RNA sequence: GUUUGACCUCAAAUCAGGUAGGAGUACCCGCUGAAUAUCAAUAAGCGGAGGAAAAGAAACCAACCGGGAUUGCCUUAGUAACGCGAGUGAAGCGGCAAAAGCUCAAAUUUGAAAUCUGGUACCUUCGGUGCCCGAGUUGUAAUUUGGAGAGGG
RNA sequence: GUUCUUUGUAAAGUGCCUUCGAAGAGUCGAGUUGUUUGGAUGCAGCUCUAAGUGGGUGGUUCCAUCUAAAGCUAA
RNA sequence: AUGGUGAA
């Protein structure tokens, strides 16, 4: 679903990344 | 135990209830023309049989028309508002017959009813009135 | 060392400890143990009066109805 | 250790049950139409069994639906799919046989 | 609707912006007792997804329980303890930290009216639902109990001392077979 | 010093452009329950064509169903939401819908304007009133957007 | 032997006080002697106090008529579980869903021969 | 664009249905002359 | 405003309407639990329900021309498997008993929070109505629970 | 069976055409430590922590079957 | 071994 992705990215850019995340 | 010798001592006395034999006979509650014809007697298979009708759709584990017409024969034993015939007046009056145009009509038509349903409801007005 | 219990007068409330051995007083459970099964004999529901369960039998027999008779 | 002293009372107990059900369900057979079944475990696939309830696809091809289907006494099972010719032109002519056979008195 | 991006938020549970909610939520609770009751849920999605409805016979309440018989089983059996005239319906995890764990539990008054008359939820009030945490059969007890299909559960697929008595007891018929 | 998702709320509208805000969603107060039972019962013993009503929209469910239709024009937004991540995201939905916002301090004071105790968000969709929508729109920008 | 209670029914509450308190003074006279006439007085006493009773009972359930929420002295006794297990309205309490689904497929009565 | 579905339904651009049940309740309420309209009401406040 | 209001939070009242302990305990559910393999998920102990309890409509069983809620019996079977030693020990398929499917989260009622608790006066009183009070917008009703489902013709 | 009511432009179903078409995260999972099983599974303290034509269960390139992390339900 | 009794 193209609305389902779009609030995944949402997501995704609202919190950032995660510590382990930060390590790449 | 206790409470039994206690009871059985008391002078209250026993709540009795027979009912054994209720047990085995039961009355048809379900249908007024199989009352008249049950037997009794006969058990649930039996009766089935004696009446013309199948007591079990799958095959039976273990070994093993003339009522039937009563049943047959048995087989054989809405309309519009004011409110609604008053608007469907209107429009008949304001369109009569031009369904298209009576479709477009904003200060009559306040609900955007479909063309199909307008012509059934001036169709069923028709029948019932004229 | 011990002294009539109000619960259950059986002279079993110890006076230093104030507890009742036989029927747990005053704790609110009842002491009883499944390995005891004369004590719970001895204390099992109808060794007393029964001033109430006695009549819950019959008033289900009738459905426990109310009112009176219509003569 | 139990002992089934209690066979001959459960069996006539069943047999009260069922005379019960009757009394209550008189005008219906108790049973539910099943359909056709081929079991899995070749040591058995030769011998056909009743099944649980008709698919969705054998309601639809006899003529009724489901929802419809059950208040007349038919078994629907959406689970099973189909996957034979034969057992779905059995099926299909067990219903059809069914509902030609049944009787319906009117609700009014 | 907006639930759906309270979840997708609420997946990233590692984001600074829970672990600073987490923090700020576990200092709040730290300063009030042990059980008390909640305004709202923390957590609307979750509540709502697992049964939870904002009406009159709800109520919310946050315990706090050591860490290291599960956590969320000794949440749901003190709730239940204390609030005798509710029923557990369900609970969900809401914070953690190195010393205490929290969950959130939500229960049902089956007294209320508004329960008693509500087709979709006065089955609670049958008595055979007392006290669904000290029997287990919450969602987390029953998990905890093995409750499952497939050959994983085979031995606890319903009942771990029922399968011992079957296979235990020695059945007779009046013909031996 | 928190993360920047954090902490957009503490800057909010000014007491000039928030009073005139609150001023012009005064106007769209949706019918309150008494004032539509009276209303109701009048045309029912009157019976005894129409225009669209208007009002603002506040639930935040509803709020959020018109909000990525690119319907809503102005969203008003508390900023003392105890569940912060219902909140959270929503500046960043407006500003990817491209849907101007505002936070105003108070859900108290969000919700006293649509006979509500409290309301998280509220949303205007339809107006009566066009020019003055319009301008408050482009002050809330001015104001808000090109500022923090 | 004794008073009947069905003369008793009709007595006003002073006649009724009245009629406890002369046999009160009776029964007093007769114990100083210590004589079946005191089991007479004595039932008579019981049946004066039930009669009073009954009809402060029932002028109580007057007052009380109709309004919810009356004393739990004169609520049904059955038992302390049939006060729960949700009345007969609440049982058949049925979501507009499943009624609506009922009203489209009721359940039919059929049978099998043809 | 909008990223939504499931175009707009008659009931938007149509007075609302609950609006006339309720209206239509009213109505037969008055008929049992259960409801005493605020006509009536205005003259029985005396 | 050297003030007055919206809430939110926290306390109290001999407040109004409610429920909780405990008893019994053969069966049910959970926890704990002896005399590295064996007596053993036994004995004993604690907590929680009913006339039954639990479970129950698969992230199932199978590798077949497939079956299709849970539960009990025979069979599978003293077999597979394991501890290969004394010994423990399943389950699918098959036949039988009885069969019933459903409810929320999820996509706008926004052209009308349409929902519900309580107070009051009546009536046809296990409830219904007019009015009021409060909860609800941080979501109460209808519409959908994958068998798809929803707006329209 | 008997008797009063329905109604309201009210609620559903059938076949066709058309436009859309959501799915339980400190959860699955791996690690380790206690526990149960004749099952190697499950249960349990804790570091980490998964994706949506995705995920779980089974074998010779993968093919077969469902959609867990919510709940109710007589026999 | 389990659960209790009294005893400084
Ligand atoms: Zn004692």
């Amino acid at each position: 679903s193209n609305r389902t992705k779009f609030v995944r990215s949402l997501v995704r850019e609202i919190a950032g990344l995660s510590p382990y995340e930060r390590r790449l | 135990s206790v409470r039994k010798r206690k009871m059985n001592r008391s002078s209250v006395g026993k709540a009795t209830r027979r009912n054994k034999d209720k047990q085995r006979k039961i009355n048809i509650q379900s249908n007024p023309i199989i009352a008249a014809n049950w037997d009794y007697s006969l058990t649930m298979a039996q009766n089935y049989k004696k009446l013309g009708l199948r007591a079990k759709l799958q095959t039976p584990a273990g070994g093993k028309e003339t009522e039937v017409v009563k049943k047959l024969e048995e087989l054989a034993s809405r309309s519009q508002s004011e409110r609604e015939e008053e608007w469907l007046e209107k429009l008949y009056k304001k369109h009569g017959d031009d369904y298209k145009k009576m479709f477009f009509d904003k200060k009559l038509n306040i609900y955007q009813q479909s063309e199909g349903d307008l012509k059934r409801r001036l169709l069923r007005w028709k029948k019932r009135n004229g | 060392s011990h002294t009539l219990c109000n619960r259950c007068g059986r002279r079993s409330f110890h006076v230093q400890k104030k507890t009742c051995s036989s029927c747990g007083y005053p704790a609110a459970k009842t002491r009883s143990y499944n390995w005891g099964a004369k004590a719970k004999r001895r204390h099992t529901t109808g060794t007393g009066r029964m001033r109430y369960l006695k009549h819950v039998s019959r008033r289900f027999k009738n459905g426990f109805q109310t009112g009176s008779a219509s003569k | 250790v139990k002992v089934h002293f209690d066979q001959a009372g459960k069996k006539v107990s069943r047999r009260n049950a069922r005379a019960t059900r009757a009394a209550k369900i008189a005008p219906r057979p108790l049973d539910l139409l099943r359909p056709v079944v081929r079991a899995p475990t070749v040591k058995y696939n030769r011998k056909v069994r009743a099944g649980r309830g008709f698919t969705l696809a054998e309601v639809k091809a006899a003529g009724l639906t489901a929802a419809y289907a059950r208040t007349i006494g038919i078994a629907v099972d959406h689970r099973r799919q189909n996957r034979n010719q034969e057992i779905f032109d059995a099926n299909v002519q067990r219903l059809k046989e069914y509902q030609s056979k049944i009787i319906v008195f009117p609700r009014n | 609707g907006a639930y759906k991006y309270l979840e997708e938020l609420q997946r990233k549970k590692q984001s600074d912006v829970l672990r600073f909610l987490q923090r700020v939520r576990v200092w709040e609770y730290r300063q009030k007792n042990v059980i008390h009751r909640a305004a709202r849920p923390t957590r609307p999605d979750k509540a709502r997804r697992l049964g939870y409805k904002a009406k009159q016979g709800f109520v919310i309440y946050r315990v706090r329980v050591r860490r290291g018989r599960s956590l969320r089983a000794t949440a749901e059996e003190r709730v239940g303890r204390r609030a005798a005239n509710l029923r557990v319906l369900n609970s969900y995890w809401v914070n953690q930290d190195s010393t205490y764990k929290y969950f959130e539990v939500i229960l049902v008054d089956p007294q209320h009216k508004a329960i008693r008359r509500d087709a979709r939820y006065n089955w609670i009030c049958d008595p055979v639902h007392k006290h669904r945490e000290a029997r287990g059969l919450t969602a987390t007890g029953k998990k905890s109990r093995g409750i499952n299909k497939g050959h994983k559960f085979n031995n606890t697929k319903a009942g771990r001392r029922k399968t011992w008595k079957r296979q235990n007891t020695l059945s007779l018929w009046r013909y031996r077979k | 010093k928190v993360p920047p998702t954090i902490a957009q709320f503490q800057y909010t509208l000014d007491r000039n452009t928030a009073a005139e805000t609150f001023k012009l969603f005064n106007k769209y107060r949706p019918e309150t329950a008494a004032e539509k039972k009276e209303r109701l019962t009048k045309e029912a013993a009157a019976v005894a064509a129409s225009p669209k009503p208007y009002a603002v929209k506040y639930g935040l469910n509803h709020v959020v169903a018109l909000i990525e239709n690119k319907k809503a024009k102005l969203v008003l937004i508390a900023n003392d939401v105890d569940p912060i991540e219902l909140v959270v995201f929503l500046p960043a939905l407006c500003k990817k819908m491209g849907v101007p916002y505002a936070i105003v301090k108070g859900k108290a004071r969000l919700g006293t304007l649509v006979n509500q105790k409290t309301s998280a968000v509220a949303a205007l969709t339809e107006v009566r009133d066009e020019a003055a929508l319009a301008k408050l729109v482009s002050t809330i920008d001015a104001n808000f957007a090109d500022k923090y | 032997a004794g008073v009947k209670a069905y003369e008793l029914r009709t007595k006003s509450k002073e006649q009724l006080a009245s009629q406890l308190v002369d046999l009160k003074k009776e029964l007093a006279e007769l114990k100083v002697q210590k004589l079946p006439k005191i089991k007479t007085v004595r039932k008579s006493i019981a049946c004066v106090l039930t009669v009073i009773n009954e009809q402060q009972r029932e002028a109580v359930r007057q007052l009380y008529k109709g309004k919810k929420y009356q004393p739990k002295d004169l609520r049904a006794k059955k038992t302390r579980a049939l006060r729960r297990a949700l009345t007969k309205f609440e049982a058949s309490q049925v979501t507009e869903k499943q009624r609506k689904k009922q009203i489209a497929f009721p359940q039919r009565k059929y049978a099998i021969k043809a | 664009m909008p990223l939504t579905a499931v175009p707009e339904p008659k009931r938007r651009f149509v007075p609302s249905k609950n609006e006339a049940k309720r209206v239509m309740k009213i109505v037969r309420a008055i008929r049992e002359g259960r409801i005493i309209p605020p006509k009536k009401l205005k003259e029985m406040k005396e």
